[PDB]
């Protein structure tokens, strides 16, 4: 990229990088909290929500 | 003795409803067994529960 930038002035090539912290969590518990239900009909199959 | 008819002041009714995706479906039926009504049409479309 430096040698392309050399050899042009009308156009540029660019290069970055950049590292990822990203911290997952809500303020509280109770804000995390979740539920479900779930049946099994007696043909086998299974209703989730 | 002779029988009997039941007589309910509402007769026989049901509407049945295609939700358009999956095959499922919703059965709104003037019945004394929803389980039963699970079952019958169930297997007369080969589907699950």
């Amino acid at each position: 990229v430096e040698k392309f930038n050399a050899e042009n002035y009308w156009k540029k090539k660019g290069l970055a990088m950049v590292p990822l912290k990203f911290p997952v969590g809500l303020g509280s518990r109770a804000a995390g909290q979740a539920a479900a239900l779930v049946h099994i009909y007696l043909d086998g199959s299974v209703l989730v929500t | 003795m002779g029988g009997q008819e039941h007589f309910y002041m509402e007769t026989q009714s049901m509407l049945v409803v295609p939700k358009g995706e999956d095959q499922e479906m919703d059965v709104y039926v003037s019945t004394q067994f929803p389980k039963y009504i699970q079952d019958i049409v169930a297997s007369t479309l080969k589907l699950p529960a």
